[PDB]
């Protein structure tokens, strides 16, 4: 569970496990893909999805799921979790705003991006419907199964950590977690590299003038920008994607019906939609005289139909069509 | 090469709320320790009661929990019970192995005194078909768990040949211990009164055989 | 934590004054004001006023506006009560307390008064070892009877207080206009009379202490 | 100006759940009277165990609640406990000063029976030497706290001489008193046998000096 | 901690400890300063600001935070209590509805203020992001150590408590909470001022046409209006703010960069930006002949550059210049 | 309780027993009545209309209420509930979002429905205040003493229950909740209607090919179109609706006051509101010439008054009126 | 037309944890049973415990509670107590009917032993009017509940005329029993010493007359 | 609070009715309804239906449908199981309760019937004194002998009720076609015989009741 710099974090710019990337509004029913710098899913080692690993200090913290929150404008709907990233139906927002509740503490995380939800269809929505037409909208997956990308997941580098850089009674005292890789001098010429297990510091005794950090890439991360890389190589670690965008026919918008009225040669439409839907026609001579316009006010229009025939399409309603003789 | 440390020995009564507390030499306990409590009752029994600083193992009591209180972890047993008359260890994880603590031993009232049960028998006689003759004389079920054991071949106290183990827990939470005086074949058919003299808590019980 | 701990009991004749001290531990005195209760040998329990130990100002119950003055060693920790031309009526016992969460939580030992007239006549201090035959059992008991002394209180320990456990000290009780109090320790009958065991006891009204090492009868 | 009501005793047995009440002759009692509950338990020993009505002082057991149950403040002790037996003090407040009630004495149902430990001493020779003789019996751990003492001189029941102190709780919850039987050194030196008899929960105890 | 008449409590009016007045959404950062009628800071006595003591009764309750919720159109975060007053980051809303959680009841309060977050900037942002330039914001503080300006707060008036006006088994009966002062009469004649400890009353006997009143000016108030004015004098309390506007930078906006395109003495500029944004020129000859438009939706513009120069200003991104020789 | 057809219940359409029906964001007051499915109110037998009765399983839950939630765009606020039906006071909302606690699971229900609110005035608000003018508003009530109109309610259809169709060790096993009338038959010829106890089935074995079915009519249900029909008859049960439609005076809008400015014949108003105000005049001539504008941006307006006089109606304040000779 | 199952007998000791389940012969339990639980304390003495599935009967210790485990109901007693000895029972709902379980016999370890007390009456006289005679014999306050009685006229075991009740059980939950032997007038007034022998927990007290 | 009372227990020969009343106290009867439910002797427990206070209209389980008939005088809170033409397996114990909870919270005492043929033959009731010779402790043992009766069931008090700690009451038991009881009472030995000590008897059945006072054997 990568940890990453959250940038309004309740307060401000926190570090939070679950710093927020890589917002994706670009579907279409109400979801998101999200990745936080928190791998929930399984535990550390190997059970059940629906429990969750952030980082606390250096160390993950394998535990329940208990109290997850995304949330924008107004509240969302989790999805489903896999890996690093969440998959959440929310509704349109300014920001994206994502938070669990570990029990002692909030401990939330939030962002800015650009979100909305047009259906697809001729009609403007802000919001699935229960009923409607099925046609084919752009949607993620609820699985994990998935293979169908892969982003790049090398190492991490390296960390800080000033608990390690204790006093040794006058001198500054570094530790190790578990015999990692701790790299360490401080601003006086003392020990230059550090790959070690607990050393002390002969020279410098100020822990604010100290290289306090954590070489421990026993576990890969996602290459978040707002991680520092890992110097030494290119790490393996190539690492799938679960939530890919499918081709879902999302249950979908449809808007009344027109009225349709006669005259000569002339369609009056007293129209009267739920939502801003684009009506457009196509007088079917070699002079095609199209017409578009959004409608979400109700209007009476007027279309002058010629001899050998116009269609009329009601939002994602079929395409009508029409003999004026 | 760090060092947890915890109390020694804390005594409690039925009912109390005690506190025992396991400090690390390297700096304040935190989170990233997962503090663990275990703890051990009598016949090497290790059961483990916290996890994770506060996270109470499935079926212990919630008489029990933990937290960190100040710069270390603490259990707080709230209700001690006499059952809790044990000794708990702490642990703490530091990036790549564990540190336990010394323990505490802890005593909780309870458990009203109980006085022993002795018994003394003859060396047998397949026994004394060997050119030896062992008496050995059994204690059970005695509580406080301290006694002492005297032998008296024929009035006097014998003071050589004797060996008496030490009070070692049954599962009720009592003691037992045996005591064996070693003759001969010989010494054994020559003094004619053999005497187990128990003293516990304040009584004494003698269990005399007669050859 | 806290420890309210006040002054000893004391004996004083009608028209007298006294003060009562109470020495606060554990807590800032400053943010914890200290209220008064008075407990009367059978009334039960009465607030008698609060003193602000931040300001000074004192609250009197109706009760206890006159004869009765708060006041304090802020410096040391103390709030005292000062009963002054006591009445006879005034023997109880009195508490300090310190008023927080919404109430009383900590209460001190008490201090009890007993306005009474008489002289001064210092104890008579009697070794109590057991019976000149035998006493033979796992333990022994032994005591210590402090005899015919005025007024109250006297003070009584055992081995200059380093014994404690096992003693029963018994209630100072009013008998032919003399006090008389005893006490009984008891300890393994490889103690006593191996090691020394001494009752010690003050009566400070007449500035009498009496270091008495129990003996054997023979 | 205004007088708090409470029961005057209550009996309960370890374990149960009991409700005490506090009651306001002005009023219902209201979240404004910040209703405290105190205990007092023998020795002139006070602490404070609910305030501001419900608010339980630090280090009281949890089995303690406060509420307001109508019109008046309660206390709930939840599993009643032996060492509950003590008596409760409501306290009310009325915009500038307090008003405690009478208090409530609660016999919790526990602590077995002890039998008294009696012991009578003969007047020492320091006291002999002042033409005086006192025989004190000392009677400590007994419960019930309720014994009879009686003297007889010679054979014959003294009616004349003694004071018995009234039964004192001591810190373990069992009672202690003393008699006195007060002669002159020569109603010392007459009668030849003295005899101190204590009578609890039945069994008598009788504990005799022989000059 | 005052209590006062919230407007639409839950059901409607009711008189709530955490009656809202002064809702000033007057800053930029997403804040507002709001005053409960509750005084939540330290207890009664003396600890923790994070504790909270509102008016239940005649009587304070200085407990425990656990759920406070300020809310708008979503719900808030809070920034800081201190005294009567909290400051909480809340997004735009035609309403303010701010609540606790007592834990027996959900005890809320909610008003009507029109609110807005305008960032500072030619941008017009619904919200702060994590990045952007730094520019002077109008913004309220974290902290309480704060002088900077001081509202009255003098005593309260009396107030009603009925609880007290029992009966004395045929006449109504007063009492008093500590000693205070209740003043007192019915519309019969009786006892007519009412300086006192628990009095009855001889004349009346309703409980529906007496004086239950409490003179308890042991602590000052807020001088909400509404309160009744405690009529006998201006008392002292001159009490400060801490919650001073103050000139904070925020982490500010920023608008996409523009599409320069060359023509003859013409910018063409195709543009595209994340939120509207004020852009605007200034043809730097004696004749100024200036521009302003708000530009939301992305747009290809035209500016005749003159010979000497133009400037251009793509949002609160620094002003740009330019030779058109 | 009824249990129908939710359509976007978390995931997707499940089955909710607080299947959301007939959405009515019709009055003016914040409030929308809502039918769930469910009947809440009092238990199964007596008690406590603040008691929580759904349908789990084909049995009842009559449990406590402890965490409903209705909620929009934002989180509503509960009025009362009464049967079936609920009233909530909801901000406006593309949706409507309805859902419970039940204690280990969310187990919400939500739904499309086009809800605002117009307070009743020329004054178009988002919200109510706290303040203006009271006057005849659209509202429902808080209360259940109420008969102005009943719905029909007569029984339930059957409803599937394939717990039943449990195994007879070779032969799949029909049972009876209570005696309950089970109306069964296979895909093979077996047992023809199904009025009966626990029977077994000689001839199929697949329970995917069976009747598993409930004629439980001993309680009547709502008539919800997510209902299938009881095909025997149209039983009794007309049942009322609490929550008429009545004629509430809801505390309601009012504008800031006008800046009446002079000039000959000529009303020069700056004018500057709270929200979008529909101002309209009236020159009294019986030429009419009157107007009618939304005004929400301030504005600086004018009015050629007459000799005989001009009226003024600045938002639902009361109108006015002006002598211009 | 269903059947509920539940445990026949568990035994627990003071202060453990037990749980006890209710089967339903038709499929899992679920809510919509609305799970009941009974508990019968001797002299036919029922109290409801918990109700639709896990609502405690009000003044019923919290040490009780209910819930749905896998797919049965059950019962779990948190810190068992000797007081819970009894028989508990499940109940069912199924749409039309209740169905009770068959009660699970639970036995908490406490209580400590108690001897029993007895007392043997002659015939009364009134009685020996009627030309008969019946020696009455009552044995009260026993624990565990189990005796054995045997009468010995003159010395010999009388094993014929006697008659002994089943061990009943008292309020404090310690048991009681009477056993009469029956002889006549004259049967009476021919042998001369009579006795009632009670066994109980390893001790035996015997009760004789003379007449 | 709520209590629910039963009437005695009775006996009755095959063929013979029953009415078994239930007096409900603490609650509202209109708002809860009653269980009834038969505990056979050996059996366990079993519903026998249920009956709406409120409309009056019973559920009856299907094994108790015919002769089982429950009623309620409403008006006195009261609910009633009358048992027709009772069969001699009807032998049982039957307890009214109260549904509530969504179960049932409270359960009445019981009333108990024993099916059986038999007359009517009146008690017997003898005194138990202690031995005639000494019987000197801190406390004295009574007792109250209740022979050859029928049917069931007797009624036994001491001291008109007043006296009922200490008490012992055995139940009946059939013994060559007659019942049989008995009951000891233990007091301090100063009560009796100083104190007068009574058994009071009564056999409903025969209309018979006995005071008969314990007197000393000599």
């Amino acid at each position: 569970p990568y940890i990453a710099d959250c940038p309004n974090c309740g307060h401000s710019r926190c570090d939070s496990p679950i710093a927020i990337e890589e917002v994706r509004g670009d579907a279409h029913a109400g979801v998101i893909r999200i990745q936080t710098s928190a791998m929930f899913g399984l535990k550390t080692d190997g059970v059940d999805l629906a429990y969750m690993s952030f980082m606390n200090g250096k160390t993950q913290k394998s535990i329940k799921i208990d109290n997850l929150h995304v949330r924008t404008s107004a509240p969302c709907s989790l999805v489903s979790h896999h890996g690093y990233y969440i998959l959440a139906q929310c509704p349109p927002g300014d920001t994206v705003t994502v938070g669990f509740h570990d029990g002692p503490n909030r401990h939330t995380c939030t962002v800015a991006h650009k979100v909305e939800f047009r259906p697809v269809g001729r009609e403007k929505y802000r919001h699935p419907p229960e009923h409607g037409v099925e046609l084919p909208c752009n949607r993620y997956t609820h699985k994990r199964a998935d293979q169908g990308h892969y982003v790049e997941m090398h190492q991490p580098g390296l960390v800080a950590d000033h608990s390690l850089l204790s006093i040794h009674s006058a001198k500054v005292k570094i530790t190790v977690p578990s015999g990692a890789q701790v790299k360490y001098y401080c601003k006086c010429p003392d020990v230059r590299e550090g790959i070690t297990s607990s050393d002390h510091t002969t020279t410098c005794t100020d822990v604010k003038q100290c290289r306090a950090y954590l070489i421990d890439n026993k576990k890969w991360v996602y290459n978040s920008g707002r991680l520092p890389r890992g110097e030494g190589d290119t790490f393996k670690g190539k690492l799938h994607v679960p939530f890919v965008p499918v081709k879902a026919k999302c249950i979908a918008t449809l808007a009344p019906e027109p009225l349709v009225e006669h005259k000569h040669r002339t369609l009056i439409l007293h129209l009267h939609p739920d939502h801003p839907t684009l009506l457009t026609t196509r007088s079917l001579g070699s002079d095609a005289n199209p017409t578009r316009q959004w409608i979400e006010r109700p209007t009476t229009v007027n279309f002058t139909v010629t001899g050998e025939g116009l269609e009329y399409t009601w939002g994602n309603h079929p395409p009508k069509r029409v003999w004026a003789q | 090469q760090a060092v947890v440390t915890q109390e020694s020995a804390l005594t409690t009564s039925p009912g109390e709320t005690v506190t025992l507390t396991c400090r690390s030499n390297i700096g304040a306990v935190t989170s990233s320790n997962c503090a663990n409590w275990v703890q051990e009752k009598p016949d090497h029994f290790f059961t483990g009661l916290i996890g994770d600083t506060n996270n109470r193992r499935s079926g212990v009591p919630a008489r029990f929990s933990g937290s960190l209180i100040g710069d270390k972890a603490a259990l707080t047993i709230t209700g001690a019970q006499t059952e809790d008359e044990a000794i708990y260890f702490c642990a703490l994880w530091y990036n790549n192995l564990w540190v336990f603590g010394g323990g505490t031993k802890l005593t909780v009232l309870g458990q009203p005194k109980s006085s022993p049960s002795v018994t003394l028998f003859p060396p047998s006689s397949e026994e004394l078909e060997t050119n030896k003759a062992t008496l050995v004389c059994t204690i059970t079920d005695f509580y406080p768990g301290v006694v002492t054991v005297d032998w008296k071949v024929d009035g006097t106290p014998v003071t050589q040949g004797m060996e008496t183990t030490q009070p070692s827990k049954q599962s009720n939470n009592k003691y037992m211990a045996s005591s064996y005086l070693t003759l001969t074949a010989r010494a054994w058919e020559r003094h004619s009164s053999y005497s187990c003299q128990v003293t516990h808590e304040g009584h004494t019980v003698e269990k005399s055989l007669s050859r | 934590q806290i420890q309210l701990v006040q002054s000893g009991r004391e004996v004083k004749n009608p028209g007298e004054t006294v003060k009562i001290s109470c020495k606060a531990s554990g807590y800032t005195f400053t943010e914890y004001p200290m209220l008064w209760v008075k407990q009367a040998p059978g009334k039960g329990f009465r607030w008698m006023g609060l003193i602000y130990t931040n300001t000074g100002e004192p609250t009197y119950a109706e009760e206890f506006k006159g004869r009765f003055v708060f006041s304090l060693e802020i410096s040391a920790s103390t709030a005292y009560l000062q009963i002054n031309n006591l009445t006879n009526e005034d023997t109880a016992t009195y508490f300090c307390v310190r008023d927080y969460f919404i109430s009383l939580d900590y209460w001190g030992q008490g201090t009890t008064l007993t306005v009474s007239s008489a002289k001064t006549t210092a104890p008579s201090v009697y070794p109590l070892a057991p019976v000149c035959g035998g006493t033979t059992g796992s333990s022994v008991t032994l005591g210590c009877l402090v005899k015919g002394y005025f007024p109250e209180p006297v003070t009584l320990t055992w081995n200059s207080g380093s014994l404690s456990s096992g003693v029963h000290t018994f209630p100072a009780l009013l008998q032919s206009g003399l006090y008389t109090l005893s006490s009984s320790v008891t300890v393994t009958s490889n103690t006593w009379p191996s090691q020394t065991i001494t009752c010690n006891v003050a009566h400070p009204a007449s500035s009498t202490k009496v270091d008495k090492k129990i003996e054997s009868r023979r």
